């Protein structure tokens, strides 16, 4: 499909990463990931990377992405609309600790605190290794880390630009 | 001639800011200051490390700290001043032959360049460095000698034009060449949202379990001093494969690259320094480079 | 107002300095108070002793 470059210009000021997440988070909340708009990054290694690339079938304009990050026109960089017949898409994978589910179980099974303390005793503390963006959430007022994995393409998307089921 | 640098040759700092003072206002607005605090979240406990049966005891004083905008506003006002003092070139450590030599060979530099480059480091406001991404419109007013300068929207990097901070470099000139000081009134304004997460000077963190340690003035999001002087020493672009500006130093060593942008091809203080002294006639813009250092202040006896 | 390096001639200087020479060249003692106003700024760095 389709797809246009968001680039993260030199940022001696802050980190790289921090500047792809203000974007991801301004991609977001201004839209853009209706159903159909993803990011995938030619540069995912260690970090996310600093190019960003929207993929839209129907393709994605720049008028309307140059406007949506105008907060952000000091440090990015908007490439023209190319095309390409497959992009890596990435999904969100999350990452469960204790807590979480010591609160889905005594609010599911009925048991006692210490009962699903006991039964999630000897498990649980996944953490994932996966390269990362550091993302505000607005619905519920805290920060978080969306773990991004390489995965088989889906039709539809999120609204965070990746895979859904 | 082999003038020797004496062993404790000192010099002192020119330029000096103060601490900048987040507040809130608004934008039509700009008389209702309101003070930004800081405040606790919970986290303490589970120190959680894989194994590591040694720092798993690890005793809890924590609580992270964090900072946001009033919700009844949406405009930042930071403030600072800034004190810039003349005689720059006293060595309060040595000062044996050596320093005033070092004055007879830098008396022919541009203080024009360095000043211009000085204030507008302040109108673009490089200061901010986490506050300025995100920003809707910023407003920089210099009050130099009774004189409300309102900058706006000038580049960072690209050192661009203008008659107003040209006007202000003048009077910084002056202090530079000769002996003199002057302070101008630094005001940003910044619109930037009701909650908006401001960002204060974050603090240094030991061996302990904290992650958020913000750096307050009496319970008030504030910046530290050092951090604001770094942001005008962004003017290096005489180094080696010389891109973006960089922060004048010695030995140019910026420790967040750990790179050597002077120490490499003799353009370090000490060689071009030593060149000077003895006699070698230099370039203007690496003679410079030796001035900004000395402005700079620091050790450059041994 | 006074020049740091260059001693110029002021009267109420020499009027302290009269009493102080009296003093110094027979006997007795002088004590003298100085209290020093500097105007400098908002949140100027000051200069303690070093140890």
């Amino acid at each position: 499909y389709n797809t246009i470059s968001i680039t993260v210009v030199d940022a001696d000021d802050v980190g790289v990463n921090f500047v792809v997440s203000k974007v991801l988070s301004t991609l977001h909340n201004k839209g853009i990931f209706n159903g159909e708009v993803g990011v995938t990054f030619p540069r995912m290694d260690k970090n996310v990377g600093d190019i960003i690339t929207l993929f839209s079938k129907t393709g994605v304009d720049r008028k309307v992405l140059t406007s949506t990050l105008n907060t952000l026109t000091d440090f990015i960089h908007i490439g023209k609309p190319k095309e390409a017949d497959k992009v890596k898409t990435y999904r969100k994978v999350d990452t469960k600790s204790k807590g979480k589910l010591i609160r889905r179980c005594i609010k599911r099974k009925g048991v006692s605190a210490e009962t699903a303390e006991s039964l999630y005793g000897n498990y649980k503390g996944e953490k994932c290794k996966l390269p990362y963006i550091v993302v505000n959430s607005k619905s519920t007022g805290q920060r978080f880390s969306m773990f991004l994995e390489e995965c088989e393409n889906s039709e539809k998307f999120n609204s965070y630009g990746l895979c859904i089921v | 001639t082999k003038l020797k640098a004496p062993a404790v040759l000192a010099y002192s700092r020119k330029i000096n800011p103060t601490n900048a003072l987040m507040f809130a206002v608004n934008w039509s607005d700009r008389d209702n200051t309101t003070a930004v605090m800081v405040g606790t979240k919970t986290v303490a406990g589970t120190q959680s490390v894989r194994g590591n049966p040694n720092d798993a005891d690890k005793g809890n004083i924590q609580t992270v700290n964090f900072a946001n905008l009033p919700h009844n506003k949406n405009t930042l006002l930071v403030k600072y001043n800034v004190k810039f003092v003349g005689d720059v070139f006293k060595a309060e450590l040595g000062g044996g032959e050596y320093s005033n030599t070092l004055q007879t060979a830098l008396e022919n530099t541009d203080f024009g360049t360095l000043a211009y480059r000085y204030v507008y480091n302040i109108a673009a406001g490089r200061t901010l460095w986490r506050n300025r991404v995100g920003a809707e419109s910023i407003e920089t007013v210099i009050t130099v000698n009774d004189q409300t300068f309102t900058f706006s929207d000038l580049l960072v990097n690209e050192f661009d034009e203008d008659v107003d901070v040209a006007e202000i470099a003048d009077m910084v000139a002056g202090v530079l060449s000769g002996e003199g000081f002057v302070t101008l009134k630094v005001e940003h304004y910044m619109l930037l949202g009701e909650g908006s997460e401001v960002f204060p000077s974050q603090e240094f963190v030991e061996n302990s379990k904290l992650s958020k340690q913000l750096f307050d003035l009496n319970g008030q999001a504030a910046m530290h001093d050092q951090k604001i002087g770094n942001a005008i020493r962004t003017i290096d672009t005489w180094y080696e494969d010389a891109t973006t500006p960089i922060a004048v130093e010695p030995y140019g060593s910026v420790v967040r690259n750990g790179v050597a942008y002077r120490a490499g091809n003799k353009t370090d203080l000490f060689t071009l320094m030593d060149g000077a002294v003895n006699g070698k006639s230099l370039t203007e813009e690496d003679q410079m480079f030796v001035t900004a250092n000395l402005i700079r202040g620091g050790v450059f006896g041994g």
